[PDB]
């Protein structure tokens, strides 16, 4: 069997521009395991970003979250990046603050 | 004999019977609560009593082991309780005593051991005496599982002393409360002593065992010839033997055999012994145990003549390697009273070395020539060792002190969890409140048997719980060499150091309403974990990320809201303490 | 409240990850990790900070050790190329008094088949590969002692000494902090969603009023943090220009009264 990866683009605290934040990658209900997770700033992937232990949910589905400390702006445009096996394409979602 | 449990009960009397088996219950079982145990002894004593007044009554030729097996699985296969000794008891003699024995718990998982109000003890006492103090037995016997048994009984009978006399005292605190607590630290010292000697025996097998005992007695007893000292290490051996392998009927019985041999022998023996003999069975057994060094015979000949000039060295040594090295060890040995017993197996063992290489020369004699050059360095080594850490100590205090080897031990063992490095920098910390006080010429060998007896706690519960392999190869490689082994290891770079992550950082207020020592022990996981981000740290970038830990402590203890600013002030400590580090 | 751990192996992993990992959990917070590169069983989050014993996370490391290599020897009963994966959910929930009550349940490449039959002792199931594997296992000396220990011993004490010592970590309470954001939709309607941010314990609800009367649920979704406190939302479709007769009412276990959110 094979499950598609769920995407949800967050951050930890409510979004202030200039105030520090972390920005969250939470990918959910997907198998098998092997997933490849990237966040975005203007389009280019982030370099040192962090990740918690692959874990899994009462129905088996393995989960993830991503993140990186950030200060959201005006300007600057967030998103998230992944790939998959039961993904045709890797799939982008966009940081919709407060959404 | 044609009943072991009526032989036993007859040699040794009911009422050292009956402690030692309650000592063996619970050294088996160390979760098994004490009304259990003292169920158990009583019927195990019933059924002694019977095979004394008729040795051929059903089953009296079972073996100790049967019997004391068929009493602990009654309660024992309750896996919820009991844990891996629930599959002893799913096996047949002799694999199931066998099973218990790989099941003492070195680190047992037990309540500390809180002291009651004095008049509660002293009421307690007066009540009931005989249970008050076979709770003492069980309670001590479950804690130290390998604690010396026939020792434990003369403990139990310090114990009941302290209680005879003091609970009638004007003030029976202070009378009392003294007492009590230098029983506790004898208690201790004591099961820290066998636990090595155990180890010895079943790690590094027997000679190890007889060559600490050889050394030990020949200190002792050094006016009596090498052939006595043989003799009485025989028996000891045998005793150890026993008593470390749970045998502790049998062990007990055959240590008064050898108290009273020694007693009816002093003129062979030593002229410390008169008054040590006089005394009932416990009483003098653990004199002779501590009785004061005999003089030493005057004017004695250089062990050159012996051991370096004689032509017959590499034969006598080929024939009977463990015998001649007994007679170096017992020469050296006697002439040096004040040397530990480690530094002086360290000794034997490297004249050993050197025989094993100079004897296959073409010219021995020239080879191990100057031998005994090779001893004032390592007779120094640990001496300035103990001497700059006693300095440390003094100007640290014992707090900086544990602290300064908390470092040096995670840096060594990154591996371990910061619980584990708190208690061996504590317990390792403690030699220097034992030793340093002492003078000059006892600080040594007092700070080199107390470190190996801590080295080698430390080693009993790594084989069972493996971290590092380097540990194991100081815990295994030389049980003599394990001191320099540990000392010699640098920051362990094998290991991936833990990365910092502000967002997975979590403290909360609840260190506020802790203790000063309680706190303190934060403070020392906050330096564990430091080490562990950067085990290459120096002293100046961990002071720094402590200061910033301590400074966070007390900004947020007295803070107004406590838990928003433990909350908000952490992502910035997270960043201080990386910065502190050069990251 | 129960300690659960979470097992996984994986024939064929990336070059680089561990083949064998594990997170513990106590209720909804991950106290443990474990990884066949790094080895050690280590603490998470708050729980590095806990009043612990000397050897609880060395005898936690050793029994994980010994589960990764049953793990693997999984794949070698199974035989062949897969690529497979094997789970495990392992654990215990604290019962009535001083009882517990065991799970032990396997999964294979996403489907459960296996569990472990606390009476027998045995690993069982229906399919072919539940016998193959659960057959191996039972050869190997001691696999099925270490495994009725781990769950009927060593579990409920852990989580009884978590509990004791623990406590603080697990009685943790953050309220969450809420936001109510309007969006244009599709041509003709907005999105409202209702946030919640950082919030523990897990437990929340999420409400729309329009004019205070009931205005429904919406849609939402849920997540955690990093630190394992909690992110919420739920959304509701309104039409264009009505947004603000709409507001948002929130309950959870860290609010002293339910807070009701406005429009930014």
């Amino acid at each position: 069997i094979q499950r598609t990866p769920k995407i949800q683009v967050y951050s930890r605290h409510p979004a202030e521009n200039g105030k520090s934040n972390f920005l969250n990658c939470y990918v959910s209900g997907f198998h098998p395991s092997d997933i490849e997770v990237d966040l975005l700033k203007n389009g280019e992937r982030i370099e040192k970003v962090e990740h918690s232990d692959l874990s899994f949910s009462k129905d088996w589905s393995f989960y993830l979250l991503y993140y990186t400390e950030f200060t959201p702006t005006e300007k600057d445009e967030y998103a998230c990046r992944v790939n998959h096996v039961t993904l045709s394409q890797p799939k982008i979602v966009k940081w919709d603050r407060d959404m | 004999h044609k009943s072991e449990v009526a032989h036993r009960f007859k040699d040794l009397g009911e009422e050292n019977f009956k402690a030692l088996v309650l000592i063996a219950f619970a050294q088996y079982l160390q979760q098994c609560p004490f009304e259990d145990h003292v169920k158990l002894v009583n019927e195990v004593t019933e059924f002694a009593k019977t095979c004394v007044a008729d040795e051929s009554a059903e089953n009296c030729d079972k073996s100790l082991h049967t019997l004391f097996g068929d009493k602990l699985c009654t309660v024992a296969t309750l896996r919820e309780t009991y844990g891996e000794m629930a599959d002893c008891c799913a096996k047949q003699e002799p694999e199931r005593n066998e099973c218990f024995l790989q099941h003492k718990d070195d680190n047992p998982n037990l309540p500390r051991l809180v002291r009651p109000e004095v008049d509660v003890m002293c009421t307690a006492f007066h009540d009931n005496e005989e249970t008050f103090l076979k709770k003492y037995l069980y309670e001590i016997a479950r804690r130290h599982p390998y604690f010396y048994a026939p020792e434990l009984l003369f403990f139990a009978k310090r114990y009941k002393a302290a209680f005879t006399e003091c609970c009638q005292a004007a003030d029976k605190a202070a009378c009392l409360l003294p007492k009590l607590d230098e029983l506790r630290d004898e208690g201790k010292a004591s099961s820290a002593k066998q636990r090595l000697k155990c180890a010895s025996l079943q790690k590094f097998g027997e000679r190890a065992f007889k060559a600490w005992a050889v050394a030990r007695l020949s200190q002792r007893f050094p006016k009596a010839e090498f052939a006595e000292v043989s003799k009485l290490v025989t028996d000891l051996t045998k005793v150890h033997t026993e008593c470390c392998h749970g045998d502790l009927l049998e062990c007990a019985d055959d240590r008064a055999d050898l108290a009273k041999y020694i007693c009816e022998n002093q003129d062979s023996i030593s002229s410390k012994l008169k008054e040590c003999c006089e005394k009932p069975l416990l009483e003098k057994s653990h004199c002779i145990a501590e009785v004061e060094n005999d003089e030493m015979p005057a004017d004695l000949p250089s062990l050159a003549a012996d051991f370096v000039e004689s032509k017959d060295v590499c034969k006598n040594y080929a024939e009977a390697k463990d015998v001649f090295l007994g007679m170096f060890l017992y020469e050296y040995a006697r002439r040096h009273p004040d040397y530990s017993v480690v530094l002086l197996l360290r000794l034997a063992k490297t004249y050993e070395t050197t025989l094993e290489k100079c004897c296959a020369a073409a010219d021995p004699h020239e080879c191990y020539a100057k031998v005994f050059d090779e001893f004032k360095p390592l007779v120094e080594e640990p001496q300035n060792l103990i001497k700059q850490n006693c300095e440390l100590f003094e100007q640290l205090g014992e707090y900086k002190f544990q602290n300064a080897l908390l470092v040096r031990y995670t840096k060594k063992v990154p591996q371990m969890s910061a619980p584990t490095l708190v208690e061996v920098s504590r317990n390792l910390g403690k030699v220097g409140s034992k030793c340093c006080k002492h003078p000059e010429a006892k600080r040594m060998p007092c700070a080199e048997d107390y470190l190996s007896v801590v080295l080698n706690q430390l080693c009993v519960l790594h084989e069972k719980t493996p971290v590092s392999d380097r540990v194991t190869k100081c815990c295994t490689e030389s049980l003599v060499n394990r001191r320099p082994c540990f000392s010699a290891l640098e920051v362990d770079e094998t290991y991936v150091p833990k990365e910092f992550n502000a967002g997975t950082f979590t403290f909360h207020a609840d260190i506020c309403t802790l203790s000063e020592k309680e706190r303190q022990i934060k403070k020392q996981t906050a330096l564990v974990e430091l080490v562990k981000h950067k085990p290459k740290a120096t002293k100046e970038q961990l002071k720094a990320a402590m200061d910033d830990f301590a400074a966070f402590v007390e900004k947020c203890c007295k803070a107004d809201d406590k838990e928003t600013c433990f909350a908000e002030e952490g992502k910035k400590l997270v960043a201080a303490s990386q910065a502190a580090l050069g990251l | 409240l129960s300690l659960l751990y979470h097992l996984t192996a994986v024939s064929s992993p990336a070059p680089g990850t561990p083949a064998f990992w594990v997170s513990g959990w106590l209720g909804p917070q991950q106290y443990l990790s474990y990884n066949s590169l790094r080895g050690e069983a280590e603490p998470c989050g708050a729980w590095v900070w806990e009043n612990q014993v000397s050897w609880y996370w060395e005898k936690e490391t050793t029994d994980l050790r010994i589960k990764e290599k049953l793990f693997l020897e999984a794949f070698k009963a199974l035989g062949g190329k897969g690529p497979y994966t094997l789970q495990g959910l392992l654990g215990c929930e604290l019962g009535p008094d001083n009882t517990s009550v065991p799970t032990a349940k396997f999964a294979l490449n996403g489907e459960e088949f296996m569990n472990f039959d606390l009476k027998q002792g045995t690993w069982g199931g229906d399919w072919p590969e539940a016998l193959a594997i659960s057959q191996r296992w039972q050869q190997q000396d001691k696999a099925a002692n270490k495994e009725l220990t781990f769950l009927l011993f060593s579990c409920p004490h852990r989580l009884r000494e978590h509990l004791e010592r623990g406590r603080g970590n697990l009685e943790w309470k953050e309220p969450p902090s809420m936001r109510l954001k309007a969006r244009p939709s599709s041509p003709g309607f907005s999105v409202l969603t209702c946030s919640a941010f950082s919030f523990y314990p897990p437990e929340l609800q999420l409400r729309f009023l329009r004019n205070g009367l009931a205005a429904g649920t919406g849609q939402g979704d849920f997540g955690p943090n990093s630190d394992g406190s909690f992110h919420a939302s739920s959304s509701l479709t309104v039409k264009s220009g009505d947004e603000h007769h709409y507001c948002c009412i929130v309950q959870h276990a860290g609010l002293a009264q339910p807070l009701r959110v406005e429009l930014e």
